[PDB]
RNA sequence: UCUGAUCGUAUUGGGCAUCUAACCUCGAACCCUGAAUCGGGUUUAGGGACAGUGCCUGGCGGGUAGUUUAACUGGGGCGGUUGCCUCCUAAAAUGUAACGGAGGCGCCCAAAGGUUCCCUCAACCUGGACGGCAAUCAGGUGGCGAGUGUAAAUGCACAAGGGAGCUUGACUGCGAGACUUACAAGUCAAGCAGGGACGAAAGUCGGGAUUAGUGAUCCGGCACCCCCGAGUGGAAGGGGUG
RNA sequence: UUGCACUACGAGUAAAGAUGCUCGUUACGCGCGGCAGGACGAAAAGACCCCGGGACCUUCACUACAACUUGGUAUUGAUGU
RNA sequence: UACUAAAAACACAGGUCCGUGCGAAGUCGCAAGACGAUGUAUACGGACUGACGCCUGCCCGGUGCUGGAAGGUUAAGAGG
RNA sequence: AUGCCGUGGUGUAAAGCGUGGCAGUGAGACGGCGGGGGAUAAGCUCCGUACGUCGAAAGGGAAACAGCCCAGAUCGCCGGC
RNA sequence: GGGAUGAGCUGUGGGUAGGGGUGAAAGGCCAAUCAAACUCCGUGAUAGCUGGUUCUCCCCGAAAUGCAUUUAGGUGCAGC
RNA sequence: GCCGCAGCGAAAGCGAGUCUGAAUAGGGCGACCCACACGCGCAUACGCGCGUGUGAAUAGUGGCGUGUUCUGGACCCGAA
RNA sequence: AAUAUAUAGGGUGCGGGAGGGAACGCGGGGAAGUGAAACAUCUCAGUACCCGUAGGAGGAGAAAACAAUUGUGAUUCCGCA
């Protein structure tokens, strides 16, 4: 019910972060502003 | 006979208290009072913590006080 | 005859140049989620095999 | 020791591998040629050997470690980067 | 060119029936044979590509074999218990035992995180359409008796409690110096740089008032880096990082 | 069988049931025949109990294996449908 | 139960069930071979009950045994 | 009140610390003082105590009497306190 | 004291062998031995268990606690 | 042939340094003498840097003793 | 011979084998206790034992070999690695 999802960069697709939400609260994939390691700044953030 | 079924256990102690006392000469870094909550609260040159550690931030010396009835640990550099 | 050294700690014990002998750190390998990243960079890199361990070590070595 | 996990399977083994192809050399420092040869010339592979500064049979190399104030030419294999300045510095050269 | 049907060609396979020559017969006769209910050979009567056996493969299998079946404990059995967190025992630092006294945990939150700003509670009293002990309202009084995602202790009214705006630091590269400690572990950390959020600025931010919500090694999986590549160029496999 | 030996008793004491220790009391030295209270008498490294090991037995404990059995394939051919 | 148990234990004649169509089933052997038996279902092997008399009720869900094969699942081989 | 941590003096040979060689021990016992379990029983049982003795401590006292009181035995003496 | 014309007793010769025999069945018996005989070899089996371990003096001198443990009469590390 | 003679790194590699890193950031591991005469811009006299040393204070390795230890029955005796 | 070709078989005449030996060789079969502080993979250990078969030795042996750009040139045994 808390899955462990990972994020990746929507440039570079580097799995860079992995976190947790809730499935039924937060049914589709989340999006967040995050560093890339590879890009060298901020980025944006789906699911896999 | 019966049982103690519902008690029997405890968790570990955590070594909580003053770790360096009044006058005491300390390093820059050095934890002075490890706690939960505030029991005392940080003065000059003393940072919390994230678990309320009180740690220095100058070498110098260990002083406690009063500040508006909280008491508090400060470094005198 | 002639003395076999020990295969699985040689495999997780070595030398510096001065002779101290260097291991890596547990916990580490999975279960990352719920460690913060002050954790494995505490648990990163190499350090050296504590006194009350280095007479059983060093006998493993040779 | 005693029943618990000993010390050689708590820890995790050391990272890596072992390269099967690894080219070894034995090492002279530039430092080692102004004593062993303070009058310079021609510096070779066995002249070192019989100078007791390297062993026999094996792939030499020279480092920057050292003062060199003499005048040497010497051949080796992979001279190092701040050996080849201090021998020219000096006044000589180095070949592979 | 599609679904459905039919047909031809070629290829492969299953049923069904017949055949005899492989093979089978403790059915019969004859010979080796002088003495032989053995054996082998010959002919005949049947059976027959079945059976039996080899290799491969699935089932069943206490028939046999090797073994395992925990500790604690006011003897053992039976019952209960085992790791983590909080309190008392605990003798005003820390630590401290018992099958001593009480409880919780194996989660939850995309806001219940970050920052900026603003607010003060419960209870009691008086008045008020429905409306009551108590909904919403108005005025008094009230320094914390309320509250805190969740047990308890220590905290918090300066708020860490209540509301709102924008946000993703629930960062990456690190880390002087400490706490705790048999060891393995655990915990805290000023500050430095990159790229960010909020704020006019000062600044603050490496999840959550704090302490539970977890599992060493080995062995693998996936993603990236492109380090090695068993003559060579690749590949296989391995290695690093997450 | 046997560590010894010119090997009493009572109240105590002590590893908590004393010939041997304390304080007393009693007892000439040495044999023979009887009795069976003690010497925690002798014999058997307690069968009970528990802990460690073993053995054999049981079964819907675990892993195997014989036996029995399934299909493919070889031995294995011919012809119709 | 030689050597602490002679019994109410075992055996028995009679009973029933199950297996077996014949180098039978069953057993001993890796096999050949043997026994069963120079026997042939009124026979032979297993199991349980135990002269005799009167009797032996109900349950086929569990678990075995016997028979079946519509459906589900499943090996090697084939297919590629 | 004690205890604990720091610091300045003064005192005190066989203290402390770092790193090597070789250990043994990890069944404790009673007494004082503080507490739990038990009936505020136990020669009970479980902890605390820079507390003590026995363990591993002879000698003197407690009649005898591991643990209580005094005192720590290098050897000799027909000395003394 | 039981049987004592019988499922009797006995003599001689023979057959069955160790996870095997044989058993009117007691785990009985298989050379005074049987819940798997005896003998030799593997072999000097192994035992966290009990016992034993041999001349002298000098100097120092413990511990019976903590933590972990298929661990609790064992051992590792710390303490001394 | 072995050990000493340079280390660091998973490794490619580079080397008194090197790994990580964007870093000329910090950290790890490894080298690194001021006890000292003159002097060099010198600093209150102090000592940072380098020649000649004032001639600084180190090193391994092969034998044989001894203690512990590894592999062997491994101090000796003892099962079922 | 049955039975025709013949064959099985039988007659005759020369040769050879058989068994024993202490260890060593080659080929095949193959444990357990033990160790893993339990135990099955694993170890013990291809040991013990067994079977066949030699010889004064035996086995191996004359590249369908290594190696890695240079090269070595049948096998066996020893020391290193
Ligand atoms: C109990 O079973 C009994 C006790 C013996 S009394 C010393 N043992 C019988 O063998
Ligand atoms: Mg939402
Ligand atoms: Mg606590
Ligand atoms: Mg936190
Ligand atoms: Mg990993
Ligand atoms: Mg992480
Ligand atoms: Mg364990
Ligand atoms: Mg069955
Ligand atoms: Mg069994
Ligand atoms: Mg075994
Ligand atoms: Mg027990
Ligand atoms: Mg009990
Ligand atoms: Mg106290
Ligand atoms: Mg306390
Ligand atoms: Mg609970
Ligand atoms: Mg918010
Ligand atoms: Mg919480
Ligand atoms: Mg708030
Ligand atoms: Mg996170
Ligand atoms: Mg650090
Ligand atoms: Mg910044
Ligand atoms: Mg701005
Ligand atoms: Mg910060
Ligand atoms: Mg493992
Ligand atoms: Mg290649
Ligand atoms: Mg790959
Ligand atoms: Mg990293
Ligand atoms: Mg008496
Ligand atoms: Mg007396
Ligand atoms: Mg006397
Ligand atoms: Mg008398
Ligand atoms: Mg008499
Ligand atoms: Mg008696
Ligand atoms: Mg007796
Ligand atoms: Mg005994
Ligand atoms: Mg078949
Ligand atoms: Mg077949
Ligand atoms: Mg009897
Ligand atoms: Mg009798
Ligand atoms: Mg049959
Ligand atoms: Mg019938
Ligand atoms: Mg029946
Ligand atoms: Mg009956
Ligand atoms: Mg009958
Ligand atoms: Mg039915
Ligand atoms: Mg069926
Ligand atoms: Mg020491
Ligand atoms: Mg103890
Ligand atoms: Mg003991
Ligand atoms: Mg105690
Ligand atoms: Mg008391
Ligand atoms: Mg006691
Ligand atoms: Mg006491
Ligand atoms: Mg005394
Ligand atoms: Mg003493
Ligand atoms: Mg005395
Ligand atoms: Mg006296
Ligand atoms: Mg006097
Ligand atoms: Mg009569
Ligand atoms: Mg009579
Ligand atoms: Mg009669
Ligand atoms: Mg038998
Ligand atoms: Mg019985
Ligand atoms: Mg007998
Ligand atoms: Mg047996
Ligand atoms: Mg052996
Ligand atoms: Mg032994
Ligand atoms: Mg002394
Ligand atoms: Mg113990
Ligand atoms: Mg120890
Ligand atoms: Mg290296
Ligand atoms: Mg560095
Ligand atoms: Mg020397
Ligand atoms: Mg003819
Ligand atoms: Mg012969
Ligand atoms: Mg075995
Ligand atoms: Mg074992
Ligand atoms: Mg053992
Ligand atoms: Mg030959
Ligand atoms: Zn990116």
């Amino acid at each position: 019910v808390r899955p462990k999802i990972t994020l990746a960069c929507e440039v570079c697709k580097h799995r860079n972060y992995i976190t947790k939400k809730n499935r039924r609260n937060d049914p589709d994939r989340l999006e967040l502003k995050k560093f890339c390691p590879n890009c060298g700044k901020h980025q944006a953030h789906r699911e896999t | 006979g019966a049982s103690s079924s519902r008690n029997g256990r405890d968790s570990a102690a955590q070594r909580l208290g003053v770790k360096r006392y009044g006058g005491q000469v300390v390093k820059a870094g050095e934890i002075l009072v490890r706690q939960r909550g505030t029991k005392f609260h940080p003065g000059v040159n003393v940072g919390r913590g994230g678990d309320d550690t009180l740690f220095a931030k100058t070498a110098g010396a260990v002083e406690f006080g009063i500040k508006r009835g909280r008491k508090t640990v400060s470094i005198v550099g | 005859p002639k003395a076999k050294t020990h295969s699985g700690a040689s495999k997780r014990f070595r030398r510096t140049g001065t002779g101290k002998i260097v291991r890596q750190k547990a916990n580490r390998r999975h279960l990352l989620e719920h460690k913060p990243s002050t954790r494995t960079r505490r648990l990163d890199g190499r350090t050296v095999v504590a006194a009350n361990d280095t007479k059983r070590v060093t006998s493993l070595l040779n | 020791e005693g029943g618990q996990m000993p010390i050689h399977m708590r820890l995790p083994k050391l990272k890596g591998f072992r390269n099967r192809f690894r080219t070894e050399y034995e090492i002279v420092n530039v430092g080692d040629i102004n004593r062993l040869f303070p009058q310079g010339g021609a510096v070779g592979v066995d002249d070192l050997v019989a100078k007791g500064a390297v062993r026999k049979n094996a792939l030499v190399k020279v480092l920057g470690d050292g003062k060199l104030t003499a005048k040497v030419d010497v051949s080796a294999h992979k001279f190092s980067g701040s050996a080849r300045a201090k021998i020219t510095a000096a006044g000589g050269s180095a070949t592979e």
